[PDB]
């Protein structure tokens, strides 16, 4: 649900403290919409895709 | 040598350091050094002696 | 998910701590002129030329984190 608050604990060596966050939601329509992200790489390996 | 890789650290049930969480990369040589077994999977502690 | 054969009874055998014996000095600093532990360029190569390159490398001559393993306790066979 919207306004949800989440949290978790942290190990002592990483500086202590508790990690906290808040989340929000968007409802569905009849048809589902999604997001795509394209990134291409040139010199990592042999040019082969 | 056999390696463990992870982004989350912690202490064990008796507080001993070495406990990790969530997905973890495990490297294990085997086959008298001929094989290089590896997996990015979930490790779960055992509750025995 | 993948195929993994399952384990047996969960009595883990006894484990010691003898790091005092493990404390031995075999320091081997790395020699860049000897060119050991030197990454290659990821996708290209050259031949018979000197070239400056920016990337990932170790410092010259570090003592590092030399650890070892050894056999356990044994009484004959
Ligand atoms: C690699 O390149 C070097 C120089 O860039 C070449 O070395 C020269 O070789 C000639 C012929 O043997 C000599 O007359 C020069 O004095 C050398 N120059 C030096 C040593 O600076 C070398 O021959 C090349 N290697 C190959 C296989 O062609
Ligand atoms: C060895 O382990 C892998 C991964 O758990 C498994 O896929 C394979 O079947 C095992 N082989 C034998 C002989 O148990």
């Amino acid at each position: 649900e919207d306004g949800d608050y989440y949290r978790k604990q942290l190990s002592p060596l990483e500086g202590g403290g508790w990690l906290v966050a808040s989340g929000s939601t968007v409802a569905m329509t009849e048809q589902l919409q999604m997001g795509f992200g394209i990134t291409v790489q040139y010199g990592t390996d042999t040019n082969s895709v | 040598p056999a390696f463990m890789l992870g982004s989350s650290v912690g202490n064990f049930s008796d507080g001993k350091m070495g406990r990790f969480f969530n997905h973890t990369l495990v490297l294990l040589p085997d086959g008298c050094g001929t094989l290089l077994r590896a997996f990015y999977c979930i490790l779960e502690p055992r509750s025995g002696n | 998910v993948d195929v993994g054969p399952d384990s047996v009874k969960s009595a883990c055998i006894e484990v010691d701590i003898q790091q005092t014996f493990f404390d031995k000095t075999w320091p081997r600093p790395i020699d860049v002129s000897k060119a050991d532990g030197i990454i290659y360029p990821q996708g290209r190569t050259y031949s018979n030329i000197t070239i400056t390159y920016q990337g990932l490398f170790p410092y010259q001559g570090d003592h590092g984190d030399m650890y070892v393993y050894s056999a356990g306790h044994a009484t004959g066979t």
